[PDB]
């Protein structure tokens, strides 16, 4: 899920 | 601290029939990543059990985004796009029940008791910080989460709505509906991506 764990940094 | 004015915040921040379903889903995954950023202490959660609440509970999140913005559209879904989901369109996506659901489930019973924007996003909260999300590493601590909202809640109904004591449980009440409904609209997402009937390379896809 690298799109969800990087938008929400 | 868990208070509901930083909540009502959140949701004023962000507030083919397939394909126009699927886009609109996409484009409303992002901005759920910013409203839930927006949720007092979400983004104090380890980064991991963020991810984890995200991938429970955005079906969930965005169908009763979309069911409160439908209160004054007859018989149908105002689409974050704009587009609206008409009767017609939900059956020839193959799904015309879940949509009536929807409809009587959602829409007309928010609608009927006029729940408002600070209410949505509350029980929008509670979803997010669901304990029962496979994976967390610490679930006690999302429960804790959870228990903060509603007592915020509870306090906001009696303060506001002093002559409708029964309302606090009533908005609970509609969250066993919005499950059921978020898991039907799921399967036909999945279903949607087995065939090849979504776009390709999207956020949307990672999600499912
Ligand atoms: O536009 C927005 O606010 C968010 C994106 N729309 C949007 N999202 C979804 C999300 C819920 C998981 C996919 C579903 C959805 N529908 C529209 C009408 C009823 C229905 C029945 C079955 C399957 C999907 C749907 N529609």
């Amino acid at each position: 899920h690298k799109i969800l764990h990087r938008l929400l940094q | 601290d868990m208070p509901v004015e930083r909540i009502l915040e959140a949701e004023l921040a962000v507030e083919d029939p397939v394909t126009n379903i699927c886009q609109a889903a996409d484009k409303q995954l992002f901005t759920l990543v910013e409203w839930a950023k927006r949720i007092p202490h979400f983004s104090e959660l380890p980064l991991d059990d963020q991810v984890i609440l995200l991938r429970a509970g955005w079906n969930e999140l965005l169908i009763a985004s979309f069911s409160h913005r439908s209160i004054a559209v007859k018989d149908g879904i105002l689409l974050a796009t704009g587009l609206h989901v008409h009767r017609n369109s939900a059956h020839s996506a193959g799904v015309g029940a879940i949509f009536d659901r929807v409809l009587t489930e959602l829409v007309s019973k928010m609608r009927d008791m006029q729940m408002d924007k600070t209410e949505l996003g509350c029980l929008r909260a509670i979803v997010l910080f669901n304990p029962d999300s496979k994976g967390l590493s610490n679930p006690a601590e999302v429960e804790a989460l959870r228990e903060k909202v509603y007592a915020s809640l509870e306090a906001y109904c009696k303060h506001k709505y002093p002559e409708q004591p029964g309302r606090f449980a009533k908005l609970l009440l509609r969250l066993p509906a919005l499950r059921s409904i978020g898991l039907k609209c799921l399967e036909h997402l999945f279903f949607f991506k087995l065939i090849g009937d979504t776009p390709i390379d999207t956020f949307l896809m990672e999600m499912l």
